């Protein structure tokens, strides 16, 4: 859960979330929590797809850039039909580009609140090191 | 008495000293040469310096057994002595009794 309904409302205003989330009432009246939850879950799943090879999956903290990316992807997911030239689609593409840059080691995952994220041990591995005759015998 | 002057008692000569130590005769060598590293060898030598000669003795036995060149050299050196003729001589300007004892 890198973003919440509060984050979506704050980033896109409550009116737009209501309009793109209420599918049964015309005009919209309330925000459907289930739809928003599914959209946020899908955004988190995509982000994990991008970040699985460099960091641990169950992150204990959410970096701020991760919050922005999740909010953007979740909003893009709340559109049933999304054309290519829709600006929301372009924002989603830019965020996906940021994610790909992070995955390819060109961008670093920033601070969460004060501490660093938790990188995986992929680079750590070395055989073991056989150096007998060099132990001050 | 002996050469060192320690009192000698003929009572203790009837049985070997180690007879009352039947535990020793049942022991088996631990073979410390297998899986030996320079650190292990240094520890073995240092411990031997401090009075733990068991590990050092077993290591020396393994070393003798596992090296053909060293074993050949030691065997040649010892066989050199084993082939020497020997004799018992009386002390300097010994007397008739000393000559008979010799």
């Amino acid at each position: 859960s890198y973003c919440t309904l509060a984050d979506l409302i704050e980033q896109y205003s409550e009116q737009k979330i209501r309009e793109v989330s209420d599918r049964v009432n015309k005009p919209a009246t309330t925000i459907d929590t289930v739809i928003v939850d599914r959209a946020i879950a899908d955004a988190d799943s995509e982000i994990d797809l991008h970040l699985h090879g460099r960091y641990q999956l169950p992150l204990a903290s959410v970096p701020t850039a991760l919050k922005r990316i999740a909010c953007g992807l979740a909003y893009a997911n709340l559109h049933i039909v999304l054309k290519e030239e829709n600006p929301v689609y372009k924002t989603a593409e830019h965020l996906r580009k940021l994610l790909s840059g992070i995955a390819n080691g060109k961008l670093s995952l920033a601070l969460d609140a004060d501490g660093k994220p938790a990188p995986v041990a992929n680079t750590v591995q070395i055989s073991e090191g056989r150096n007998d005759w060099g132990a001050d015998w | 008495v002996d050469v060192y002057g320690n009192p000698i008692r003929t009572q203790q000569l009837r049985e070997p000293q180690t007879s009352r130590l039947a535990g020793l005769a049942k022991e088996f060598a631990q073979h410390p040469a297998k899986g030996l590293t320079p650190a292990k060898l240094a520890r073995i030598l240092v411990e031997a310096e401090q009075g733990n000669l068991q590990a050092q003795a077993e290591l020396f036995m393994d070393m003798e057994e596992r090296d053909a060149h060293l074993f050949a050299e030691m065997s040649k050196r010892k066989r050199a002595i084993l082939g020497l003729d020997w004799a018992v001589e009386p002390p300097r300007n010994a007397s008739a009794a000393e000559k008979a004892d010799a």
